[PDB]
């Protein structure tokens, strides 16, 4: 199974300098150039919060 | 960039150069600019604003054309339904897409769903453009994937203009593409933008499914590149290969390719280019490929190749670290041509388009298919994680 579709992973909610978020495996290594904003939670609670707080897809 | 601004250099360079060939009507590229221009104006009249999803269907044709063009130089993307999809898909994809006008002819006038402002290509305005912008949306294309629900991949110019005027097409002023696709799929890409910003000419395909007999016809009328998808290219490949001879370059992609397909067209056309396309919808057409030189021999694999120009590749294991040659894993694409992401569906797009470990606050997109290196950076695919 893929990590990023690991349902009893626990996960990150990154954002970039753009405001584009990314789901993350709390387990790696934050990329460069993106921040932490929520968790670790589960897989479904990160996915709420990006629906929630990311609502331009437009890079900023 | 954008591709009217590429456009643009090209309507400088030559502007009576052929752009578009629809049977006996053709159209110089400063034709096309003005007639663009034209309905630019129209849509602009009509209250097309900045950023508006404006939906198409017609039949392919120069009009078509001439439309997806007004449309981006009205500053708005374009959200192209085929005109032979049922009503509920139709609407769904006006609907979800968020556009409130669709630009028909009257042979569809009667498929534009209830609500939905009609603009009929058919019917005299002023030109007026607010010009196309590398961060706005160029189009709203829709798929399914291997899921079934329909979802809109939202791309932006600047990701169409990387792909189009890519140095690797090595499409010229002389070259005419055949086109054919459905303009609903990004194959569609290369058979309108690649020639029009390179200076070639776009052949309208009569209407019906192009076959060895019609390929043959259009090659002797001039074409010099044609695209066929996977299905397409193995049944001719493998009962009429010598159909293809006369192209400069034939290309194939979007299912399975067997090599045994590529070497039957080798053998019987030793000069024609054959080229290898390798992608998902989410990073505009193709993000790598493989290119057989004419002479050269297929082995007893064909790869999807090695990333366009501009382009990334990674194969990650699943502690999303790298694996070394003839190891398969986790396809991941980045650097040129990503899209913004699914409309209205955020949340799926950061599961999706995700942070890139290898460039500085960037993205990458997850294939859901597997890959393996080769020793000298080319990649050899795998199957569907999930099939
Ligand atoms: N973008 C994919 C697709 O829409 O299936 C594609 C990839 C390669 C190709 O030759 C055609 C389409
Ligand atoms: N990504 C899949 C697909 O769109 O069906 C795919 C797998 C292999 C291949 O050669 C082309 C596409």
């Amino acid at each position: 199974t893929n990590p990023f579709d690991n349902e009893d992973g626990s996960f990150l909610v990154l954002v970039n300098g753009e405001g584009q978020h990314s789901l993350w495996p709390a387990f790696a290594e934050v990329p460069d150039g993106w921040t932490g904003v929520h968790g670790p939670a589960s897989r479904q609670d990160c996915l709420g919060y990006v629906e929630q707080n990311w609502t331009d897809l437009r890079p900023k | 960039s954008t591709v009217p601004e590429l456009l643009a250099r090209q309507v400088t360079r030559a502007p009576d150069a052929v752009a578009v060939v629809d049977r006996d009507r053709v159209l110089t590229y400063r034709e096309l600019d003005e007639l663009a221009g034209r309905l630019s104006g129209r849509l602009i009249g009509r209250g097309v604003r900045r950023g508006d999803r404006v939906a198409v269907l017609l039949d392919r044709s120069a009009d078509l054309v001439v439309t997806l063009l007004a449309i981006w130089k009205a500053g708005a993307a374009y959200v192209p339904v085929d005109a032979g999809y049922p009503a509920p898909r139709v609407a769904f994809m006006v609907a979800d897409s968020g556009a409130s006008r669709m630009v028909c002819s009257a042979a569809t006038r009667d498929g534009v769903p209830e609500g939905i402002e009609a603009i009929v290509v058919t019917d005299a305005f002023e030109a007026s453009a607010a010009g196309a912008r590398p961060g706005d949306l160029a189009y709203v294309m829709y798929t399914s994937g291997s899921t079934g629900i329909p979802k809109g991949v939202a791309v932006p110019h600047r990701s169409v203009a990387e792909l189009a005027g890519n140095p690797g097409w090595a499409v010229e002023p002389g070259d005419a593409v055949l086109m054919h696709a459905p303009y609903a799929f990004d194959a569609s890409l290369f058979e309108i933008w690649v020639p029009l910003v390179s200076g070639g000419r776009v052949v309208i395909a009569e209407p019906g499914p192009v076959d060895a007999r019609r390929l043959r016809e259009a090659i002797s009328s001039g074409v010099t590149r044609a695209h066929l998808t996977a299905g397409s290219f193995r049944a001719v490949a493998e009962e009429s290969p010598e159909s293809f001879a006369g192209l400069r370059e034939v290309l194939t992609g979007g299912d399975v390719v067997p090599a045994h397909a590529v070497a039957r067209v080798r053998s019987a056309c030793p000069r024609v280019r054959i080229r290898h396309l390798y992608g998902p919808t989410e990073t505009t057409l193709c993000a790598t490929w493989h290119l057989l030189e004419p002479g050269d021999e297929i082995g007893p694999v064909l790869p999807i190749g090695r990333p366009l120009p501009g382009r990334r590749a990674q194969v990650l294991d699943a502690s999303l670290r790298a694996v070394a040659p003839g190891v398969i894993g986790d396809l991941y694409l980045s650097g040129a041509g990503l899209a913004d992401g699914y409309l209205r569906r955020a949340g799926l797009t950061a599961e999706r388009f995700v942070a890139d470990p290898s460039a500085p606050g960037a993205r990458m997109y997850r294939t859901g298919d597997l890959a393996q290196w080769t020793a000298d950076g080319a990649l050899l695919f795998a199957g569907r994680a999930d099939d």
